[PDB]
């Protein structure tokens, strides 16, 4: 049972509402498929609760350089103590879906009252998030200045740039 | 044909008669 | 009666004797266990059912 | 004692059956049995319903579901009959408002809790007997061991699709079980609504 | 008439098994059928069975066996001779046993190979 | 296809792929025929087994006079190929 | 074919099931909110854990 669900982007980060939830035992059904594909009838299974964009490029830069390597940045936990309601776990947990393991480790370490569903572990997660990431566009839309496609490409030419070191041992053009 | 029926002897009911035969013939196959 | 098809599937490639007992677990919602005839039991996902 | 059934609502109250073809209950809290009747035929299982603590069914080699009292066992609060063999499971659905019934014949036989007739029964010719069936916790789907060695996944209302329904959609679905729940009893629709292949 | 009282009761058991009974009144007891009984319950081919008196048995099946047979001549067999006696009554190794009256009582073949003693085939059940 | 030389399919080395019948199944049952041994005492060569989900089908649809060939079948230790099309008509399975 | 060949289980009277049926269901004949509160099911199943009840809620 998911309460409600990280999504991380290009754009910035934004956390959904899951109210009607996925049928877990069905989950290989083409019913449940079919509702999975369509936006009619998944926008129904999602609500959009809150939007992080990133204020520059460069924290674009450190916020995939730390996600990829696992460790959560500070604004992410700016955001979650901003949306999630404050709780320690002794007699109400909240359940956040998240799509990495060792973040859901992370966040969990950081909100005792939060526990988080990884999408590598938990299929019901694993679902929900992969329709998410398929509607993508339109769930962010009212909000979404511009596009996600220059944005994904710009970011994945930082981020391989600084990986790489690319600038400082290419010179020849 | 039944599946289940084994192959020495001939079946009736619940009793399984051997001919004397058939028990030499196994005993044959051993040595 | 023309939409009643109730059968949906069926877990895995079963047991080889039959299935003389079986229980789920009631906190989760996808573990199943069944133990069959000739005493081995296995625990099945109800998601992956391959 | 065949079988043996917490009560999920009230705990500590233990039910069994016995082949003296008896009931018996017992209390955890002060530690010895409190009650035993003797019925005609043996009694396979024992089950509690998960919403209404007090109430219990035994599926018995009378081919019969008792749906008992705990706290008065003088009679029986509903006897489902449809079998043709002896009931082998019987579990309540976890909105404790149906019954499944594995059969030592081929069949499983869905119940409403005040029908005392089948609503449903499902049968296959692979299917060999049947000896334990379950719900899912959605209470949605029944999940049937038997003994081919096969544990099959049915679903209970066997033509209502899961997944989410448009509002156009499931309000024709709505609007349809409305409608047989009034006009159910009409001779036409009654015998299209009974038939089912056996 | 059939003077084989076990081959009676083992007549009465497969009509059971095959009419898909829950059990049966085995009228002509005997000593022997309820050893043959008790070890088709430790290999679990049968559930429960009492023996009341006039007297006769009542055997509770659990609808898992197939086939009861009794070996009519009851022929004399060594190990060497055991192994090749499986393999020719049963459909397999590992499916159904062979039942022998052997100087250490009544048992299956497992139970002979373990107990390391030979004898006489009486019967069969798979 | 692929290694065939005119009708000699230089694809089937050992471990030879098997796939099994039920009318063989059946009567390797009732020839009292252990069914990887024979096959490797047939092949000389080590066999792996298989069947798919249409010949189990078929077995099952057979009635409880044949659950011993069902259980030999069931056998934990073979492979198990499931298949995508409707019918359960194991003929035309192999087949294709 | 049309006639009901007997009464239905929970009614007493011939008046009181033929006058008790009475008013389509349907959204031609009745509003929108009518028609909704009329065809709600008895029991509403949401997807989930349906664990058996804790503690008495009355
Ligand atoms: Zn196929």
């Amino acid at each position: 049972v998911v309460n409600f669900l990280l999504f991380e982007s290009a754009v910035g980060f934004s956390l959904f509402e899951v109210v009607h939830q996925a049928d877990t035992v069905g989950l290989e059904l083409p019913e449940v498929k079919d509702a999975m594909k369509t936006l009619d009838k998944f926008g129904k299974m999602v609500k959009l609760r809150s939007f992080n964009p990133w204020t520059s490029a460069a924290q674009g830069l450190e916020a995939i350089n730390l996600i990829s390597e696992g460790i959560m940045p500070e604004y992410l936990k700016s955001a979650l103590e901003m949306n999630l309601p404050q709780t320690s776990g002794k007699k109400s947990k909240v359940v956040l879906g998240v799509a990495d393991k060792k973040l859901a480790g992370e966040i969990t370490a950081a909100f005792p009252g939060v526990q988080c569903e990884a999408a590598d572990t938990s299929e019901v997660v694993a679902a929900l998030l992969r329709g998410i990431r398929t509607h993508a566009n339109k769930l962010h839309k009212s909000l979404q200045e511009g596009d996600i496609g220059r944005a994904q490409l710009g970011l994945g030419h930082a981020y391989s740039r600084a990986k790489v070191k690319f600038s400082v041992h290419k010179n020849d053009n | 044909r039944p599946v289940d029926l084994p192959a020495v002897g001939r079946m009736r009911g619940a009793e399984l008669r051997i001919s004397a035969k058939e028990a030499a013939a196994i005993a044959r196959e051993v040595r | 009666r023309m939409f009643a098809k109730p059968f949906l599937g069926q877990l895995g490639n079963g047991h080889v004797q039959g299935v003389y007992s079986m229980c789920k677990d009631k906190n989760s919602l996808n573990c199943i266990a069944s133990g069959s005839g000739d005493g081995v039991v296995k625990v099945w996902d109800l998601t992956t059912r391959d | 004692i065949t079988d043996v059934c917490f009560n999920q609502v009230e705990t500590s109250v233990i039910g069994s059956v016995a082949t003296d073809r008896s009931i018996i209950l017992f209390d955890l809290r002060t530690n010895m049995p409190v009650i035993k009747t003797v019925l005609h035929f043996a009694c396979n299982r024992i089950v509690f319903n998960p919403m209404e603590a007090m109430n219990l069914a035994v599926a018995s080699e009378d081919h019969n579901i008792y749906i008992f009292d705990a706290r008065n066992f003088d009679k029986a609060l509903n006897i489902q009959k449809g079998h043709v063999a002896a009931v082998m499971d019987v579990e309540f659905s976890p909105t404790g408002e149906e019954l499944v019934s594995g059969s030592y014949d081929r069949t499983i036989r869905l119940w409403r809790r005040d029908a005392g007739h089948s609503r449903d029964v499902y049968h296959t010719k692979r299917m060999q007997r049947v000896f334990r069936t379950m719900w899912t916790m959605d209470s949605k789907y029944i999940l049937t061991g038997s003994d081919d060695g096969n544990v099959r996944l049915w679903r209970a209302n066997a033509s209502e699709r899961s997944g989410v329904k448009a509002t156009r959609q499931r309000q024709a679905l709505e609007y349809n079980n409305a409608l047989l729940d009034r006009y159910g009893h009409l001779p036409e629709i009654r015998r299209i609504r009974r038939h089912r292949h056996l | 008439v059939r003077t084989s009282v076990l081959h009676d009761a083992l007549n009465s058991i497969n009509n059971a098994e095959k009419m898909g009974k829950r059990q049966v009144m085995i009228r002509p007891s005997s000593k022997v059928i309820v050893k043959f009984l008790q070890v088709m319950q430790r290999h679990g081919y049968i559930g429960e069975f009492e023996e009341v008196d006039n007297g006769k048995i009542v055997v509770q099946l659990n609808g898992r066996l197939n086939k009861c047979g009794v070996i009519s001549p009851r022929y004399n067999v060594r190990l060497a001779e055991l192994e090749k006696w499986v393999t020719k009554l049963l459909p397999a190794r590992q499916f159904g046993y062979v039942i022998l009256t052997t100087s250490a009582g009544i048992m299956d073949h497992e139970e002979a190979r373990r107990k390391h003693v030979a004898g006489k085939i009486i019967g069969f059940f798979y | 296809p692929s290694s065939m030389f005119f009708e000699h399919n230089e694809a089937l080395v050992p471990p030879y792929n098997v796939l099994v019948d039920t009318n063989f199944l059946s009567r390797t049952v009732g020839a009292k025929l252990p069914l990887l041994e024979s096959a490797m005492d047939c092949l000389y060569a080590s066999v792996n087994i298989i069947i798919t989900s249409c010949v189990m089908a078929e077995l099952e649809k057979l009635g409880p006079r044949y659950r011993v060939a069902l259980m030999i079948a069931r056998d934990e230790r073979w492979q198990r190929l499931t298949c995508d099309h409707k019918g359960t008509y194991a003929d035309d399975c192999i087949v294709d | 074919k049309y006639l009901a060949t007997g009464l239905p289980h929970p009614f007493e009277s011939q008046q009181q099931y033929e006058r008790s049926l009475r008013l389509p269901v349907g959204p031609e004949w009745m509003t929108k909110e009518t028609f909704q509160d009329a065809t709600k099911p008895r029991v509403i199943i949401k997807q989930g854990i349906i664990a058996p009840m804790s503690k008495p809620m009355y």
